[PDB]
């Protein structure tokens, strides 16, 4: 069979608002299946004419139990906003959902093919699942609770047909959760993570913004993909070896595949011209996780991968599996090392020396150790953390010093309740030298009774007082080397 | 999850 | 004449001693006291990277002329300068050490230090200032490179030698080293930060700036390397007579303080020269809060007198950040234009664009620019994006999340993003929103004397009582203080 | 004054 618009939406989606999904399902099942969405394009965008002998994707939907209006609307999205001769199918996987009917009823619809599996694999196996039933030259990947809009698609194309180890996404714009109000992201925005390898949005740097300000619609290099949402030549995902097969439900997805495609030659971009709405959610409807993660680490990351372990050292115990074929994928290959990642693709990842000891924030509670912008001979202070590590960054150096930019926290005067110092790092300076105590919580000076307090800081600063039992003498390093 | 962009 | 060490320190100082239980600060805005304590060669620490310490510095190098410059300056410290350059040179390349006397009270604090070897005492017979008494000195210098000091400084190991080594390669080269911190209570020497540059603000304040980590990554090679800086702090540099001489020496119409840091620096890099700190160059600087020797207007004329010669269009900006200075008289550039003319040198725009490009720079029709302030708190994103809630943060002037612009759309963005009034019912949360010249919802109007933020079309305005309650909000504009908002600079 | 280093 049936044309999308003669499909029943009505009838279909028949069958607490935010219980089953962690989003308004109420709000979502108002909604029309091909219901209008704002235009969240570039002015230059608009502008332009494309291709068409361009080749036809295969677009693969993955899902498990999700909420019925939200699910046909990501189809009929592909569909209505799509050419056609460009959509050669959509293949819906039906990740073992409680009710196959789900999936099953779509299956009526014009070039839907629907694939159920008959135990819960998760995500990542779902995907290949539908990648390897696949009949067109290019992958399309989408999440279940998307949303296409205008022209979306072409410049996807455009890009891994002139380059087919192009893997490519869209800018993925924000359907709220709540209200699904469709609304419009930032473009001026990069993939990227922390060292405890959780994904995060980073901001361009304003050397890279100013730089694009000639062509502001150009495609962005990203050495991180967020996941749920890409393009990718269909020989080169198989080539490339397709999804590490042993993962499990739960992300590490986007992680692993990012590595791996830089690493062995191929790129990243994000497409600015490209504009897909999709729901993001707080929370999922824990170890996996971990895990997954793991197997990323320990295949990719080479030594680096312990800069992890220290962010999350719980992760140690977490038994992640057998890594054979994928060790020997990477050798086959030819991939670069880790190392030439960070140098290369990600350099403003900010990355430990290989002989410090502890690493990036000082935390005291939801506090954090920081410098208040202030420079040598200046005091110190405490100020609410803020995970963009930048008068937070801190370094817990092999010469026991405790380390900001080339700036040192010095014990100037040994009395308690004296304030300390910022001044610049002499590896001969004895004032300068801190060690780890009790369990790594707190912060000694070296040759003393003396402890690292915050009780002064509204009083003038960071002082040293006599080590004791007192909440203002806890101190955590967010990364140790231990 | 995700968090958005 | 006599050997600096052979000189009676005790003697020298002991005339002008703190007494009874005076205050220690009063003559100086520094500790006396402290300073008369130390000995003439006191040891310091050696503050050097250590890859400076493990170098053979040359030393066919051309000699200098050292320039100190000098108001009642305090004995101990003055003798200490003076005695750094001459312990810690190769004597060979100390030419000379010229002491202008700037019309101090007591004329023998400088003819005293005259009977040492190579110090040369002038004396101004009235109050010239920081800026001409440089000039005079300079004037009066014999050797071919040229050395400005402070005199309330101490000289490091081999300090002078890389200034040197750098301005002998390359006579265009203005150079500085590295400013340690001499502590202004107690005198003890500290050893600064090696990863800044020089710097400043629309307001032409000077100030320090960190290296951006992607120069600081790019040097980690070479981490001792040469460092260009947009500006120079002033006190401390070394320069080439002749090319000091040809550049058009000082602005000679400047006053007591200025200020002359500013428009030295515009100079040399538009001229085709270039600044750089040296980091393997230590020289340790007695920072003070205050001035010991009006302050606002002789800061502000000197200031103007450098914007209007050389800034272009782009003293405006300085003017939208200080408007009160439109109303203070600068005087006569006549001359440093026909200078600059003469010395074919680069516009501004060129300046800002290869020099200083992290200074970030105003739209030419952007309404307003810079922070949004309320009290000692700002407009910040929270590093919020799209679809984001917005709101306050002590300001801070490292204008990053607190950046902000009011367009000729009417809007008021941080970078692509855009104030976005969701709901127009009072109490309501703004949000983050992705730029459009076309949403009315984006439109904002400045009012009450550019105190104030309304929303275009309504009786809404912008109001930061919901802070802390989920972020700012539209409320129905009255004369609430938490609906006070001021950009810091205005067009 | 100048600011410290
Ligand atoms: O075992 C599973 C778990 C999840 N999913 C699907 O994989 C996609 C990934 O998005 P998800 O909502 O799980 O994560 P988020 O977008 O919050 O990062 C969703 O379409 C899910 O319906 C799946 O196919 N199998
Ligand atoms: O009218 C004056 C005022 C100051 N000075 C001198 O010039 C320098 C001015 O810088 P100052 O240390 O007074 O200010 P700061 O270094 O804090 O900017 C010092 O060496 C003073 O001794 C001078 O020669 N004539
Ligand atoms: C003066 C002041 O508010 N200082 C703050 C710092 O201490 C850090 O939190 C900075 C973030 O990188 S931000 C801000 O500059
Ligand atoms: C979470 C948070 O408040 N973050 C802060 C921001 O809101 C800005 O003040 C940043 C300065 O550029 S610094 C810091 O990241
Ligand atoms: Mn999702
Ligand atoms: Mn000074």
């Amino acid at each position: 069979k049936v044309r999308w618009p003669d499909f029943n939406q009505e009838a279909y989606v028949g069958g607490d608002p935010y219980a089953r999904n962690k989003f308004n399902q109420v709000e979502s099942d108002k909604l029309r299946m091909d219901r209008a969405i704002p235009d969240t394009r570039h002015d230059q965008c608009q502008r332009k004419q494309w291709r068409v002998d361009l080749p036809a994707t295969s677009v693969v939907i993955t899902f498990h139990n999700e909420a019925r209006s939200a699910l046909l609307r990501t189809v009929v999205s592909v569909l209505k906003k799509s050419p056609p001769h460009l959509i050669k199918e959509i293949i819906l996987v039906d990740d073992y959902s409680n009710d196959p009917e789900d999936g099953a009823l779509l299956g009526k619809i014009e070039k839907v093919r629907v694939l159920r599996n008959d135990r819960r694999e998760g995500l990542m196996r779902s995907r290949v699942r539908g990648a390897d039933a696949a009949q067109a030259k290019v992958l399309t990947f989408l999440d279940s609770h998307c949303e296409c809009n205008e022209h979306w698609l072409e410049p996807l194309l455009e890009r891994v047909a002139e380059d087919r180890t192009r893997v490519v996404s869209p800018i993925i714009d924000v359907i709220n959760m709540d209200n699904f109000q469709y609304v419009g992201a930032s473009a001026d925005l990069k993939g990227g993570f922390d060292w405890n390898l959780v994904f995060k949005w980073d901001y361009m740097t304003p050397e890279q913004r100013r730089s694009r300000q000639g062509n502001p619609v150009a495609p962005i290099k990203t050495p991180m993909i967020a996941g749920g949402l890409f393009v990718m030549d269909k020989f080169y995902f198989e080539e490339l070896g397709k999804y590490d097969m042993m993962m499990d439900v739960w992300g590490g997805e986007n992680l692993e595949i990012s590595f791996r495609v830089w690493q062995c030659g191929g790129s990243l971009e994000i497409i600015p011209c490209s504009r897909v709405g999709h729901v993001f959610r707080k929370q999922h409807p824990g170890t996996v996780f971990a895990r997954n993660t793991r197997r990323a680490a320990e295949v990719w990351m080479d030594e680096y991968k312990n800069f992890y372990y220290a962010a999350v050292p719980s992760a140690r115990n977490v038994p992640y599996g057998n890594i054979q074929s994928r060790l020997e994928l990477r050798k086959k290959l030819s991939c670069k090392p880790f190392k030439w990642y960070l140098e290369n693709v990600y350099p403003e990842l900010r990355v430990p020396d290989h002989q410090d000891i502890a690493f990036g924030a000082l935390q005291q509670g939801t506090n954090c150790l920081d410098t208040l912008g202030h420079f040598a001979d200046g005091v110190v202070g405490v100020y609410e953390c803020h995970n963009a590590g930048g008068n937070q960054e801190w370094a817990l150096t092999k010469e026991k010093s405790v380390k900001h930019m080339d700036l040192c926290l010095t014990v100037v005067d040994r009395a308690p309740g004296s304030l300390i110092k910022l001044q610049g790092c002499r590896e001969d300076d004895s004032r300068q030298k801190w060690e780890q105590i009790e369990g790594n919580s707190k912060l000694r000076h070296v040759g003393s009774n003396l402890c690292l307090d915050s009780r002064t800081a509204k009083s003038g600063g960071l002082s040293v007082e006599v080590c004791g039992p007192a909440l203002s003498q806890q101190w955590k390093f967010t990364l140790n080397l231990q | 999850s995700t968090c958005p962009a």
